[PDB]
């Protein structure tokens, strides 16, 4: 299991507001094996700071290649983990990977090289 | 000590408040700092003042100096 | 003399900050060692910066 | 790392610094119980001008003019 700090950020497509709503917690990706599609679940659950948008624990299936990983989908704030299910399971998430503090940074986290690779790894590979 | 901070509240200049405070924490009693933080909390004063007066900011600045510029005699250990 | 170095007090007495340089202290320099708060003339200019240790560890 | 000195007092306001005073007395009596040696750490103060940006809290790298003979006040050798 692959843990990292992340919080929820509201999803949007009307105007692309996509401002983070702060929380802290953690995102937990479970590799699963369910079908050849992988269905690596992006679970979002508050382990901490439940204040802001609660986003009750829920696991989301992954259909690979349909998701579009785009770093600045909002194009207004960094660290936009965007998961695009063509508005069906579309949730947005905002990294808080302590490395320069919570602060939104363009092109994801401060550990630039690492998180680019992490992102290819989950989306592309299917268990 | 309190009255001095109230004047600078009105200015809303962060730079000046900080500079005064940094000199005050060095000198000031362990006792003095502790009652002063309470008082400022109840005014509504910015939390940035309260943090310097807790003294952990200065601990961090002084820690940074030591790590980078340390010239270790290796002969001590041998 | 670069900022955030060991400076003896004797050297420190004779220090005057360049006024053209961005960093000039809010109020006059102590004239001696310790933490001195600078006014940043332009944040916009990029400066190589050393994050405070607390943040480095987070 | 050869960058610390023991401050007698905060001569800035001319009132005794609390830390150095206690430190020194607890160190000085050590004949009886040897571990009392460690109290001298508490009197140490580093001498360094640290610039602070008063609104971001980060140390800028910059250089100041210092009327000095650099050679005289440069670091001693590595012992």
């Amino acid at each position: 299991v692959i843990k990292f700090r992340a919080g929820v950020c509201e999803y949007n497509e009307d105007s692309r507001l996509c401002t983070p709503i702060p929380v802290q917690g953690e995102i937990e990706i479970k590799p699963n094996e369910e079908e050849e599609l992988g269905f690596w679940d992006f679970e979002w659950r508050p382990t901490e700071k439940p204040v802001g948008r609660e986003l009750d624990p829920i696991s989301l299936i992954l259909i690979p290649g349909e998701t579009m990983w785009v770093p600045i989908k909002s194009s207004k704030s960094g660290r936009i983990f965007a998961l695009v299910f063509s508005s069906n399971e579309r949730y947005f998430f905002w990294l808080q990977e302590k490395n320069s503090g919570n602060l939104p940074l363009n092109e994801l986290s401060a550990k630039d090289k690492e998180i680019y690779n992490k992102m290819i790894g989950v989306l592309n590979n299917s268990s | 000590a309190l009255q001095l901070f109230k004047k600078l509240k009105e200015e809303n200049d962060e730079g000046l408040s900080a500079q005064i405070a940094f000199d005050l924490v060095s000198s000031a009693s362990q006792q003095l700092l502790e009652i002063l933080v309470t008082e400022l909390t109840a005014q509504g004063y910015d939390p940035a003042l309260l943090n310097i007066l807790s003294g952990l900011p200065t601990c961090d600045y002084y820690n940074t100096f030591l790590l980078n510029n340390k010239n270790i005699d290796i002969g001590l250990l041998n | 003399v670069d900022n955030m170095t060991r400076i003896l007090p004797q050297q420190s007495r004779y220090i005057s900050f360049i006024k053209d340089d961005r960093f000039v202290p809010v109020r006059k320099f102590k004239g001696n060692n310790g933490v001195v708060v600078l006014r940043d003339r332009e944040p916009k200019e990029p400066v190589a910066l050393i994050e405070t240790v607390r943040q480095m560890k987070d | 790392g050869r960058n610390v000195t023991i401050q007698l007092e905060n001569a800035d306001t001319g009132t005794l610094d609390t830390k150095s005073v206690v430190g020194l007395v607890m160190f000085s009596q050590f004949w009886y119980w040897f571990p009392l040696a460690h109290f001298l750490s508490l009197s140490f103060t580093p001498t360094t001008v640290i610039g602070i940006r008063g609104s971001d809290q980060a140390i800028p790298k910059f250089q100041m003019n210092c009327y000095a003979k650099e050679d005289a006040f440069s670091y001693p050798r590595m012992y």
